[PDB]
């Protein structure tokens, strides 16, 4: 299935910054 | 006998059918991304092409969710393709209106069918 299990992290681009 | 909905430029990216955990590059640059209402179908899709290639013609039904996984990114899935397609966009604001589209054009895809 196209289905997620986990949503998949965005392209490196586009992430939202962590920290 | 195709009216223009909303029309955003973005990066397009597809999930890698394999891994389902890496996007790939579906343009070199940012393309053109719109939204349609086909008059001849009684539907609407969203159309984003890159010269004699079409990224994207995905048509729109209620059931379809635009999830947004950053404040710049957002995915679709589009069980027709069997794809995910993921925009990057330059603004926030791009992708919530974007996103708020979506949303919209769900409605209107079953108010249309009904």
């Amino acid at each position: 299935l196209l289905n997620f299990d986990e949503l998949p992290e965005p392209p490196a681009t586009f992430c939202d910054p962590e920290e | 006998g195709e009216q223009p909905i909303f029309t955003t430029r973005a990066h397009v990216f597809q999930i890698d059918p394999s891994t389902k955990k890496n996007w790939v590059p579906a343009s070199k640059q940012a393309v053109t991304v719109s939204y349609f209402y086909d008059v001849t179908r009684n539907s609407y899709r969203i159309i984003s092409v890159d010269g004699a290639k079409v990224i994207i013609n995905s048509t729109i039904t209620p059931n379809m969710t635009f999830t947004k996984t950053s404040q710049k990114f957002g995915q679709w899935a589009d069980s027709r393709a069997n794809t995910v397609f993921g925009l990057g966009f330059s603004s926030e604001l791009q992708l919530t209106k974007f996103a708020e589209k979506f949303q919209e054009v769900r409605e209107a895809a079953r108010l249309a069918r009904d």
